């Protein structure tokens, strides 16, 4: 019943079998913007099904030595697909996340994944004063990989991270984190070019482990856009 | 007691004692 | 589902259990919290609970007025003065950043939505002792980014639309409300982003959540001798929404600018230990000895 | 006009007090408030989350693996895993979690605690352990006998990666204070201890060695009193950047 | 008598505070309100009239010469005219405008601009115009193939002296505030870009150059908020004759 | 048609026109502003637009209280001083045109009508330092053209019909209000005349329009060393109606008699460039760099 | 119906033809005196068609290197016709005006005029501290010439001038601009000799150009009192 | 008690000011009002003589 | 709160939400 | 395009519907391969993990 899963958004459908029951992040669905929190005046365009479908991003290696995968919304999907066309050609940017993180082994193998959506996820640097660059943020597609993330590369804590919408994957229970996140920002809409309201990061904090036959185990990361909004159509960034 | 014509102007509000939990206990859909 | 909590829960006595179909063992992988109560784990007695919840009410968490400026100057004839000194006037971009216990504070959120309550307080030392002077300052409200006075006798402190106060250092200390300013619904504690169209900008940092400027002058003229006039800013949030709770900072801040995280050397708050070492995970760190 | 006298406390600055005090813009209207998912209007809400336990807050373990505790096959019965001291206003296992660092910025605190322990293995490895909270009065249980009269509960973590030790308010006053004495008997609140039940049972092609994440929550009757400065930051400078607000 | 304390800001005098004080002269009754037109009562009344952007803020543009565009007939297609900077808080085209000058005692606003061009030809003068705006992110566009994928209006000034180009606000944050900076998410409003949609087609007895005048007025939907100091006006010294005020 | 405006405007949600008859083009040589709304210009959505206008209200926007007088003078015995100096006393005719900042906004409109809250700022320094005495000072409202005292202890300060109000430098600042006291029923910003018969008058100033005088004396006998003391007249404008906008000053105020005009030397705010140049009518200013 | 305008004031009667809808000054038609804003206690004079009537002035040539003209109300007319002599009569002065600006040229000229009633337009001096003095200011039928018509010769600007009531005569739609203008005072009546409450300037904000004849092109003022009152009876000043 | 502020203006002497203020001698009944003639209750009767 | 006894004495008066904006954006009689 | 993620853990099967997705109302047969009439496009198959 929980470990049961569909999710079919446009021409993209998952099913995941072992799952653990998706977390809604605080406890909100992404809606559309409503006309009394509204701000900018021109019709945006809902491109529906064309943007609000699943984003497969590349899968990273989950190794001995790993330390973690983060990906920043909507950074790492304002280049694919119908949702970066709307992305470049318009200002405003206002969606919510279906974030599908997949990632199985054997029965044999060991592991735990702390899949957290942390909301301004504000990245700090490892001793100094400089604050990080642009490179360093905005990693897009690709993502970026936690340096610390036992202090979540903030100087917070992985140990509070779970605060933040967040689902495991044990490699005894489950195979796959679900996690819906709403609009997530002070602002109604935003320009997605310059600010990240989600990151998603992935942390190893049990190591994967087994004695069986050494297999490469990805980490797939499947990315829905929800509810998409977009205003200030202009020109191609 | 408030004798300033701007709401904000007033002393704090500790009077809010709705509390949803849940939101982050139980962000769960089943 | 959201309810009106005044006090804990009370606790219901509960019997012996012996089922054989629903479970003490929950879901972790779900993400959520286990909902396991002690009626169900152990044998309870009922306790009516009459605890008051309204001292971890986010308003009283946050409407504590904490110092958020410091500034000490030279109250003095600045004739002969460095280009770097506060020549009897400093200005200060208003942040809450720069002093630990209220940035911890405000950075267990992710968007705070406050009013900020301003107050002011003032003390005078010479720099042998004559007297301590009922000194005249003023504190000059200026718009993030606006036009701030360049000297202390600057035709920017008239005021003509800025508000200012003048308050004397025998007065109670001056007290302002700065109003929720922020042209979004929130102030952004943590801005994962640039607040510019160009890839040059500061990361981090975005001016829609700076308050804006104190100019604080001394309104009289130089006294023939010199004083230290040490200028304390405390800030009460109030009215405050707050959103989306976060992980404490462990580590001890560096900057200002960012988060960036150095750690202590040893632990506590160590880069790769946070919590204090004992000697094995079976190591008992105050055990009682009989 | 009014006969007045001033009293004692006229002119002073508490900074908790609460008071209307002038507003620096007339006439301001503040930006509508837009619907924000995830409000906190009482930092027990906070406190309820489970986050994890620093179990593991030994040297050589470094940074993430102090965030589990490795359980590996034993070769004798009854054994003892792992001990967590239960101040929560301390430093130690609970400190650096949700129900920790909240509670540290206050000074007394009632309610019960949830921990919840996800065992992390592989799918074939079984095995049974026993969670025991001891009420205080004397040492730490260091047999699984001696822990046991305590409330505990036995898990199997064969088909179960988690369960929950709630640890029941159960102390003579109303409240546990901090006084920077961890043998008060207004503070101590005893001991967790985790013991072999059975055996961490695994076969040739599992991992041998297996990890439990402990997790800590607050309940519902949970409370915390007398409001304090966290000992968990500080400064003794002024950090960098700080002087720039001034240029 | 009333038992009172004083509270932290007693004494002070802020400039913004809004209480009754004594009278002068008691008793006065001040001269009879007269009708007189064109009252005031909230300065977005001003703000609402169209007032001539000073599109032609360049060298060798002397005086009222900055106060219109001279068009002429090109022998390229799809050529750019002007363009116009639009952040009000700045200075720019739009700075000595009644939308421009009443912002710039304001920090925050919102809400859409109107641009009426009135075309100053002979009336034998034909042509058509698109006049672009363009959401911010990039850089202005240069070509016309470019802005006319923003918000654009198409205008024959045959007949027609004058068309409007709504600026609408379009804006993530309920209000655009100035910093000082002009390129800032919070602060920058795009660009309005004028491109020859045909060509200024003039007979021989007509000139062959044609002026634009620009105005530029807000909407009804427009706000202002945060009051600050002018930065059009100031002074480092007296003014004449002031001292004699003191004599 | 006048109506009562709290917010801005909704806008309402607008679809796809193609029609031949009704039009963005509008009439500017009617001198009216185009009436074109977003809806008919773009295709718009719905939005309910709570922003509030009353910060722009003109009552809000005038009633600042803005520093419209700064007067030094010596404090000490003046038995051989010089018969231009302040001798412990100084007279002010009140004007708004000393100081730029409200000096502008009240030059916003041709008609004003308001009563003047006045506010008095003492600031005292020695001229060695042995303390600042807690002095009283005199203010008396002395009206247009009338009688105003010669020396310190003149007998004009007795202040049978006169207004006066006493204050010390300790105590917070002296606060009156003046009436709206034209004559006419409103004040003449500008005055497009001579206030007198013969055509020798000033051009421009209409003394119906001056409030009147402050006659600002320290009421101490001097002490046997000197002291400077500063007072600063702050004037609120309140119940205020304001009438004919106009454009505001461009260029910088020369005088307080006159609108004389010089403009600065270059872009911005000269006498042939109000508005800093770029290089061509084409050149973006602050063209976001990609 | 815009364009089509017939004014007929006294014995006077305009018919302009290519006209911009009339500017009503704030919205505001000239009336009389009422008894509640009343001041001056003797009988008014209200002469009627002997002086509400159009009053022409003297032509300006419409040059190449033309600044701007201006004329002040009542001085242009206090020396004109039964209105002239009511003004030179009594102290006291109340009246509106009807100003009618007539400007045309040809369909192959081109040019802007701002025609804008300015009220109390104190005239400020150029470069001086001295106040401008009474020939300055007090021109008569003549008017005078901006000096500096781009700050509207007292340090504002030419550009926020319409703020004031205002029309344009652009030579492509119009050739006519009409103001009305009601009573502009702080006081209910006024010394007609000393006191200036319009100012109607006339400014090329667009020169006039063309490549057909070169013909002289005039700017032709024809203004009429509206609701003449005169108190305070006397001998003539 | 009661929270209270001063306000600017506070001390001041303002001859113009409107306030009750201590009575010096307290039960002090003043002598019976008799009837005067020629009573002025505003200056203006006194200004419209000849 | 005013307990002076002239009417001007009061604080501002910040209440006067009427607007005619058409007065000086459309003066025109058409 | 149109996808379907298949975990086979447990699970032996699932369904890729081919949706009919054609400018006409058939697809015809004529010996060409790539005509527009004819091309139905592609279906591919990844390692998701
Ligand atoms: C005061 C007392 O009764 N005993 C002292 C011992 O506790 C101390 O042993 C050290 O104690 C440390 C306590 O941990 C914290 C704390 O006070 O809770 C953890 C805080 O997060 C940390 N704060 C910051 C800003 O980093 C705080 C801080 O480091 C200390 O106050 C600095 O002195 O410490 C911790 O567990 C250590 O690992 C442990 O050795 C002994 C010294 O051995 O001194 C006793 O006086
Ligand atoms: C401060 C900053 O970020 N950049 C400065 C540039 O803006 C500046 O370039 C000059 O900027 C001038 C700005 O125009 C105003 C203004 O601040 O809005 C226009 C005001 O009306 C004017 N005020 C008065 C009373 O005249 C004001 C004033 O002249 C300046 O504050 C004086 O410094 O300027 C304007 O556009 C100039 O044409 C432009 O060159 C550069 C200098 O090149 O300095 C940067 O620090």
């Amino acid at each position: 019943s929980d470990r049961v899963l569909q999710l079919k958004l446009g021409n993209s459908a998952i099913v995941t079998q072992e799952a653990a029951n998706y977390c809604c992040a605080y406890g909100e669905w992404p809606n559309y913007l409503p006309d009394h929190e509204a701000v900018a005046i021109d019709k945006p365009t809902q491109p529906e099904t064309a943007t609000d479908r699943f984003y497969t991003l590349k899968s990273v290696k989950w190794e001995a030595g790993s330390t973690g995968w983060w990906w920043k919304l909507p950074d790492a999907l304002n280049n694919i697909g119908m949702f970066g066309q709307n992305v470049q050609h318009h200002y405003l940017y206002r969606s919510g996340f279906l974030i599908h993180v997949q990632c199985n082994a054997t029965r044999f193998h060991q592991g735990a994944l702390l899949v957290v959506a942390i909301p301004e996820h504000q990245r700090g640097a490892h001793n100094t004063n400089t604050s990080p660059g642009f490179d360093d943020i905005m990693k897009g597609e690709e993502g970026g990989t936690f340096n610390h993330p036992y202090v979540l590369d903030d100087g917070t804590s992985l140990a509070c991270a779970t605060i933040f919408p967040h689902q495991w994957i044990n490699l005894r229970t489950n195979n796959s984190a679900t996690i819906v996140l709403p609009w997530m920002n002070a602002a109604p809409m935003d320009f997605p070019l310059r600010h990240n309201q989600w990151t998603l990061a992935i942390i190893p904090v049990v190591p994967l482990g087994t004695r069986t036959m050494s297999s490469m185990v990805p980490i797939t990361v499947s990315i829905a856009p929800m509810c998409c909004e977009f205003n200030g159509l202009r020109h191609a960034i | 007691i408030n004798f300033y014509k701007d709401s904000y102007a007033a002393s704090a509000s500790k009077q809010d004692f709705s509390q949803d939990p849940s939101k982050f206990t139980e962000p769960v859909v089943e | 589902i959201e309810s009106i909590i005044k006090t804990a829960t009370d606790t219901v006595k509960s019997e012996i259990n012996a089922e054989l179909g629903v479970v003490s063992l929950n879901a972790v992988e779900t993400g959520a919290t286990s909902n396991t109560e002690p009626e169900e784990a152990i044998q309870t007695r009922t306790v009516i609970n009459q605890h008051g919840v309204s001292e971890t009410l986010v308003e009283n968490f946050l409407s504590r007025a904490a110092l958020v400026s410091k500034r000490s100057f030279e109250y003095k004839d600045h004739t002969s003065s460095a280009a770097q000194t506060d020549k009897n006037f400093f200005k200060w971009t208003i942040n809450t950043r720069s002093f630990v216990q209220l940035r911890r504070k405000l950075e267990l959120f992710t968007y705070l939505r406050f009013d900020a309550e301003i107050t002011i307080l003032t003390t005078v030392a010479v720099n042998t002792y004559m007297g301590l002077p009922n000194l005249t300052l003023q504190a000059m409200f200026v718009p993030t980014g606006a036009l701030t006075p360049e000297k202390q006798d600057s035709f920017h402190w008239q005021s003509g639309s800025n508000a200012s106060v003048f308050f004397k250092i025998s007065d109670p200390p001056a007290r302002m409300t700065i109003p929720f300013m922020c042209i979004n619904s929130a102030y952004s504690v943590f801005y994962d982003g640039f607040a510019g169209f160009e890839k040059s900008g500061l990361y981090g940092i975005n001016p829609a959540d700076t308050i804006g400027n104190l100019c604080v002058r001394i309104v009289n003229e130089h006294q023939p001798v010199g004083f230290t006039v040490t200028v304390r800013v405390y800030m009460k949030p109030k009215h405050i929404k707050a959103w989306a709770p976060r992980p404490p900072r462990t580590l001890p801040y560096m900057s200002i600018a960012n988060a960036n995280y150095k750690g202590k050397k040893r632990a506590p708050n160590a880069l790769n230990a946070i919590i204090g070492n004992r000697d094995s995970v079976k190591t008992m760190p105050h055990n009682i000895v009989t | 006009g009014v006969p007045t006298y001033l009293l004692p406390g006229s002119g002073q600055f508490l900074t908790t007090d609460d008071h209307s005090s002038a507003p620096v813009l007339p006439c301001f209207n503040p930006t509508p408030e837009m619907h924000i998912p995830g409000q906190v209007r009482n930092m027990l809400e906070v406190v309820q989350v489970e986050s994890m336990m620093e179990i593991n807050n030994t040297e050589s373990a470094v940074g993430m693996e102090r965030l589990k505790v490795d359980i590996s096959a034993l070769t004798d019965v009854d054994q003892l895993l792992f001990n967590i001291p239960l101040d929560i206003q301390l430093d130690g296992p609970l400190r650096n979690t949700l129900v920790g660092n909240i509670s540290r910025y206050y000074t007394h605190w009632s309610g019960s605690l949830e921990m919840t322990f996800m065992f992390c293995g592989s799918f074939m490895a079984t095995g049974k352990l026993i969670l025991c909270y001891t009420p205080p009065g004397g040492s730490c249980p260091t047999t699984r006998e001696t822990a046991m009269l305590g409330t505990h509960i036995v898990w199997d973590f064969g088909l179960q990666s988690s369960v929950t030790l709630i640890i029941p308010w159960i102390s003579g006053s109303h409240y546990r204070m901090f006084n920077n004495d961890a043998k008060s008997t207004n503070a101590n609140v005893g001991y967790v201890t985790c013991f072999m039940q059975t055996n961490l049972i695994v076969p040739s092609e599992s991992s041998d060695t297996c990890s439990l994440i402990g997790f800590i929550a607050a309940k519902d009757d949970f409370s915390l009193r007398l409001m304090r400065d966290s000992p968990d930051i500080g400064q003794i400078d002024h950090l960098h950047a700080a002087e720039a607000a001034y240029q």
